[PDB]
């Protein structure tokens, strides 16, 4: 029911969020599991390329539900 | 260059929709099973001599996302219809997921693959038989894949493409 789209190189995940106070660095670690083999990766929003995203901050932080899994530089 | 083929994966929860995606993308088998809700993959593959690109996309086989169902029924080539051969009624729920495509796409002649899935289990509840039946009177090929060992992972998807070679 709560769930963030992560675009990718290759494709996009859908990811569930059990709440919407999860970290941005949870979500970035579950993206990089189920987009590549395991484990130099950054979340952007797609809106605004280049925002690197604080993975301190929280989903309600967030203003937006989709971002972009691109590679450190 | 690449002739690019969108494959879709469907089946009922808990089939292994997402353990034959992941085997043919990134090469390895986890039990962890970690419930899909839409998962799009891109991977460049050769087939028979061709050498093209699959836009593989994994369903959720819980039908509390039925309405994202609506949607990519009408995007994709070929349907890779799986059940598991140790469940009956996701064999059952088989013809629901045909008729489904069928009138979305609006087309009897949809490019489509049967996959009984887990075969390395030791108990089984559908027999060979009962699939193959299945498969000649829906016209398509019927292909056991066991995702833990990646026997006919390959085999299911190529077959699609060929299948998805309809004129
Ligand atoms: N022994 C065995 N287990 C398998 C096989 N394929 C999948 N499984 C197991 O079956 C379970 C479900 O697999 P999964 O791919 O997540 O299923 P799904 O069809 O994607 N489920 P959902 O639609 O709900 O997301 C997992 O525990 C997985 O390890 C197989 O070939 N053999
Ligand atoms: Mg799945």
């Amino acid at each position: 029911s709560l769930f963030v789209r992560i675009n990718a190189a290759h494709g996009f995940s859908l990811i569930q969020v059990d709440n919407t106070k999860v970290t941005m660095k949870e979500i970035l670690l579950k993206a990089v599991k189920r987009r590549k083999g395991s484990q130099q990766y950054r979340l952007e929003k797609q809106s605004e390329p280049n925002v690197a995203v604080d993975l301190d901050s929280t989903l309600e932080s967030q203003s937006a539900w989709e971002f972009c899994l691109v590679r450190e530089n | 260059g690449m002739t690019e083929y969108k494959l879709v994966v469907v089946g009922a929860g808990g089939v292994g929709k997402s353990a034959l995606t992941i085997q043919l993308i990134q090469n390895h088998f986890v039990d962890e099973y970690d419930p899909t809700i839409e998962d799009s993959y891109r991977k460049q593959v050769v087939i028979d001599g061709e050498t093209c690109l699959l836009d593989i996309l994994d369903t959720a086989g819980r039908e509390e996302y039925s309405a994202m169902r609506d949607q990519y029924m009408r995007t994709g080539e070929g349907f890779l219809c799986v059940f598991a051969i140790n469940n009956t009624k996701s064999f059952e729920d088989i013809h629901h997921y045909r008729e489904q495509i069928k009138r979305v796409k609006d087309s009897e002649d949809v490019p489509m693959v049967l996959v009984g899935n887990k075969c390395d289990l030791p108990s089984r509840t559908v027999d060979t038989k009962q699939a193959q039946d299945l498969a000649r009177s829906y016209g398509i090929p019927f292909i056991e894949t066991s995702a833990k060992t990646r026997q006919g992972v390959d085999d299911a998807f190529y077959t699609l493409v060929r299948e998805i070679r309809k004129h």
